[PDB]
């Protein structure tokens, strides 16, 4: 049987076209149909390229396949690349075993706006602490680049448990978005008179705060 | 008597692929050399069925379907793919027992100037059923905002293949033959 | 418009055996040119192929699997489906079901069949873990003052294990609408936040509630969420 080693990670800016080579190990390459499927995050995978070369209906026209015998390799090529685009792929091939996948390549297009978040702070309510938790909600949409430390507040000092943040996830505007929780008691809610969420990305705090009834 | 397969390939005008034509073959003794080993054909793939023992076989008719998409197009006649060839055209249906070939006809079907006659429905109401055609040209109103009042909106079905001898390979015609497959015809050394 | 769909458990759990279904829909099952596999995904890895089969009953294994797969189909419903025994912690992944492209002999009557995937499915997550699933926590997530059109949400609290899926108004409200990943908390369960920026005027006349649907416990929770009096 046989492995697909494909680049981990891609980057090319928009426009000029990019190149994505999959290596097959032991056994010669176009003896078997390369397919090539797109996978774009939170989302089913759909195929791009199939039988080496060939693309369904609706794949955009500058997505090529092709075969690089030479390295025993396999290409898939995408001109005129759009931000559409920021997505994994994967070769596919097989032997008289089974199908080996590819590992993913990471494409991503570097020419797109630096976008600071738009941070919405929720404060916990009334039907929460009833049931005698507090979850504050830090909810930070539309960003890139796509990571964020985000802080918290005591009043005026910070919050150095309590936490869960998330791990930033691309949207599929291909903009970011992060979450982050502050669970807590709530009485330990109503006994400061500000809990501020505070999101440094790229050195520009956004910030926001609340207060109790 | 004897099967007219080279009556429908090496014919000297095709159809289009929304007025495509069909011919039953029947009551008659069917060859599959000539179809083997032509190499003319740039894709020949057979579901289900093997072309190379078509030959030790029997079927209870031959039903060749012909006509000329362009280059890009051909992949579109397969079991279960979509796009207006297969969507609104030729829908192959998924339990096909048949082939499909083509051949490349930039030589015979693709001049200078502008070869306009082959053509293809881009725009249906609904999709279409496999083994059925829509000859028809009335002209396609955006699927409730009715035509012929006074020409407001209706994009025409049919768009039509611009051909020429001097585009690469994914606007150039490709003679599209398919033999579906169904006990009047049989083999040689069968 | 052959469509594929998994109906999944979400739980399985360890060294027991995994009960997958995919529901098919725009074409037979009883269709000989068409393979029928799946495929998996462990999450942050790649892609794997596990089986296919078609109803001929002739079936291809992934042969590190082998041993652990049994595929079998069900042609008066429509479905094939997936028996996985023998269960690791590391066969945690999203499973997706899917079709070939349609089996050919070519020209010299070589059989080219089950060599890759065409429709795609949806998924379904299968968890593998040893604790067994809690139901969600919906609470609203109220407005107050807004920056000219206003935001509220429905945190959803504490569950085990992914997916729920949270629609806004039962499908009717989408612009607006971005539901945001889930936090993976020190406690083994996860929390979600679905928002909805919404016009700033008409939180009085205008009705909003989230649907949250975590199907591993059946709860749906259609929870509405009105403002506040600060
Ligand atoms: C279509 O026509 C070509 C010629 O115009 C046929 O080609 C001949 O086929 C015979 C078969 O025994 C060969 O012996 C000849 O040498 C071929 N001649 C040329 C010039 O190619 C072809 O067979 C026809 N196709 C079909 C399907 O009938």
């Amino acid at each position: 049987n046989f492995m697909l080693t494909q680049p981990h990670s891609m980057s090319e800016s928009p426009g000029k076209t990019v190149t994505i080579s999959c290596t097959r190990s032991s056994g010669s390459i176009a003896s078997n149909y390369v397919q090539w499927y797109q996978q774009r995050p939170g989302s089913s995978p759909t195929t791009v390229i199939y039988e080496d070369n060939q693309r369904p209906s609706g794949v955009p026209d500058r997505f090529s396949g092709s075969i690089d015998s030479s390295s025993n390799s396999a290409s898939l090529t995408i001109s005129g690349l759009k931000t559409e685009d920021e997505a994994d792929y994967y070769c596919q091939s097989y032997d008289s075993s089974s199908w080996v996948f590819g590992g993913g390549t990471k494409l991503t297009v570097l020419g797109q706006p630096k976008a600071n978040p738009t941070v919405t702070l929720f404060p916990p309510s009334s039907e929460e602490l009833q049931a005698n938790k507090a979850t504050l909600v830090c909810l930070i949409s539309d960003f890139y680049p796509g990571a964020v430390t985000v802080a918290w507040k005591a009043d005026g000092s910070p919050v150095k448990a309590g936490v869960e943040t998330t791990k930033p996830s691309k949207q599929s505007n291909n903009k970011y978005a992060a979450s982050s929780y502050l669970s807590l008691t709530p009485e330990q809610w109503k006994s400061h008179r500000s809990y501020s969420c505070q999101v440094t990305h790229e050195g520009s705090t956004v910030e926001k705060t609340v207060a109790p009834t | 008597n004897l099967c007219p397969f080279g009556e429908v390939f090496n014919a000297t005008t095709f159809p289009s692929v929304y007025a495509w034509e069909r011919k039953r073959i029947s009551n008659c003794v069917a060859d599959y050399s000539v179809l083997y080993n032509s190499t003319s054909f740039s894709t020949f793939k057979c579901y289900g069925v093997s072309a190379t023992k078509l030959n030790d076989l029997c079927f209870s008719n031959v039903y060749a379907d012909s006509f000329v998409v362009k280059g890009d197009d051909v992949r579109q006649i397969a079991p279960g793919q979509t796009g207006v060839i297969a969507d609104y055209n030729y829908k192959l249906p998924d339990d096909f027992t048949g082939c499909v070939l083509a051949w490349n006809t930039r030589n015979i079907d693709a001049t200078q100037t502008g070869n306009y006659n082959y053509k293809y429905r881009s725009l249906r109401h609904g999709k279409l059923r496999p083994f059925e055609r829509d000859i028809s040209n009335v002209p396609f109103s955006p699927d409730g905002k009715p035509c012929t009042p006074p020409a407001f909106n209706c994009y025409w079905p049919l768009n039509d293949y611009g051909f020429y001898i001097t585009n690469g390979i994914g606007y150039q015609p490709y003679r599209v033959v398919v033999l579906s497959f169904e006990a009047t015809v049989c083999g040689p050394k069968k | 418009q052959l469509q594929l769909q998994e109906s999944g458990p979400g739980l399985v759990k360890p060294s027991e055996t995994l009960s997958l279904t995919c529901t098919v829909s725009g074409g037979s099952i009883s269709s000989s040119n068409f393979y029928w596999g799946w495929i998996r995904q462990p999450p942050g890895k790649g892609l794997e192929w596990i089986a296919s089969i078609t109803y001929s009953g002739r079936t291809f294994y992934n042969p590190s699997l082998k041993s652990r797969v049994a595929i079998s189909v069900d042609t008066s419903k429509n479905q094939f489906s997936l028996k996985l025994s023998s269960v690791t912690a590391a066969d945690t992944a999203v499973y997706y079901c899917a079709r070939t492209f349609p089996s050919y002999y070519d020209r010299s009557g070589y059989h080219y069949l089950n060599y890759g995937m065409d429709v795609w499915g949806q998924g379904t997550t299968v968890t593998v873990s040893s604790a067994s699933t809690k139901g969600p926590s919906v609470f609203p997530l109220a407005p107050s003052s807004s920056g000219g059109t206003a935001a509220l949400g429905c945190l959803v609290k504490d569950y085990f294990p992914e997916p729920v899926t949270v629609s806004w108004n039962s499908g009717a409200l989408t612009s607006g609408v971005h539901t945001f990943p889930a936090v993976l908390q020190s406690s083994g369960l996860y929390s979600l936040s679905s928002v909805v920026t919404v016009p700033s005027s008409s939180l009085g006349t205008q009705t909003y509630i989230c649907n949250v649907n975590h199907k591993p416990s059946n709860t749906k929770v259609d929870k509405k969420v009105e403002p506040k009096s600060c």
